[PDB]
């Protein structure tokens, strides 16, 4: 019953991520399970929906790192980098910007800006959780290196 | 409860009024801070000839700064409202040479309202003094309706934020456009 901690936790999620696996950034850098405890705090992590293009919601834990967004899948009981719509699960924090998705209360519009942009839509389980997830980006975004 | 969803993107040269029309159509309400657009959405309901229909409103940056993140807004767009302002000469004269190739490239068969905006500045005694300074006039709604046939508008509107006049009708016009196939 120890109590949760959010470095113990990234601790945890790295554990369970696959080894083979790996995740593209926009800038064609990939990262990997060993990236995680490379110096990185987690800010919040928590399960979102991607909505891809088809319009499909998947299910992926969401991870706010010091300077990265990760998008994570689940196969074998093991965390994988997400692959939707073949956009980069890994995200980084500089430049990118949060919006509103003004006709879904639970979703958000996550807007990255080098070698191009990427658009997200995410959705989340409610309006409050929505506003708590932008608040966490916007404030890892400020402090990001 | 509109049954209907469409999505409009707006596009059109900095300062030109995209906001500020969107603004007063979802909100009834003008805003009088400007603030330069990166990236918005917003949403409003329509009722025309009887048909009532949700509108996504997608607000683009006019800077060129922001070209390349201009086209995560248009996909599977309905309709798009293609702006200059009426009492800039200048922001009509970029329509073909610069907002018509890039909205011709990404959205190829979407329909486009070719809308002048501030409509007020018009017969605004001052706008014109000081455009004659200059040797320019407020642009004249022959030359606006000429260019829309250069572009191959869907239709042509002009309107003021500012005053709300026009306003309903560009976006009568634009949900009309939106709803064909
Ligand atoms: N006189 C007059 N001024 C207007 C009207 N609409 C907008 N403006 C003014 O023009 C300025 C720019 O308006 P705005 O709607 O923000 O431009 P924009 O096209 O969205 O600009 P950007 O986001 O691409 S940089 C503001 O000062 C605004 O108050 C109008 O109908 N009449
Ligand atoms: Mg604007």
């Amino acid at each position: 019953a120890i109590h949760y901690e959010k470095d113990q936790r990234l601790k945890e999620i790295a554990a369970k991520t696959d080894q083979k696996s790996s995740g593209k950034l926009k800038n064609g850098l990939t990262f990997r399970k060993e990236d995680m405890l490379q110096q990185r705090q987690l800010h919040l992590e928590g399960a979102l929906c991607w909505k891809s293009t088809s319009g499909r919601l998947k299910d992926v834990l969401a991870v706010l790192l010091t300077d990265v967004l990760l998008l994570l899948q689940e196969k074998d009981q093991k965390y994988v980098f997400a692959s939707v719509d073949s956009k980069p699960p890994v995200i980084s924090l500089q430049k990118l910007i949060v919006r509103e998705v003004a006709n879904e209360e639970k979703a958000m519009f996550l807007i990255s800006a080098m070698q191009g942009p990427e658009m997200y839509e995410m959705y989340t389980s409610s309006k409050e959780d929505r506003n708590i997830w932008m608040a966490h980006i916007r404030r890892a975004v400020e402090s990001c290196p | 409860m509109a049954a209907i969803r469409k999505k409009l993107v707006i596009v059109g040269d900095g300062a030109c009024g995209k906001t500020c029309l969107l603004i007063v159509f979802s909100k009834d309400q003008f805003p009088e801070v400007y603030v330069p657009t990166v990236f918005e959405n917003y949403v409003a309901d329509i009722e025309v000839d009887g048909k009532q229909v949700e509108l996504a409103l997608w607000d683009t940056a006019g800077q060129e700064d922001y070209d390349r993140l201009r086209p995560l807004s248009y996909p599977d767009t309905d309709v798009i409202l293609m702006c200059f302002s009426i009492d800039s000469p200048d922001s009509l004269e970029n329509i073909p040479e610069k907002w018509t190739p890039e909205v011709k490239h990404f959205c190829p068969n979407v329909p486009i309202i070719l809308v002048g905006n501030k409509k007020d500045l018009r017969n605004d005694e001052h706008t014109r003094r000081e455009l004659a300074k200059m040797k320019q006039e407020p642009v004249k709604p022959e030359e606006g309706r000429d260019m829309a046939n250069r572009i191959g508008a869907f239709g042509y509107m002009e309107c003021s934020a500012k005053t709300k006049d026009g306003v309903r009708e560009v976006f009568e016009m634009a949900t009309r456009a939106a709803l064909q196939a």
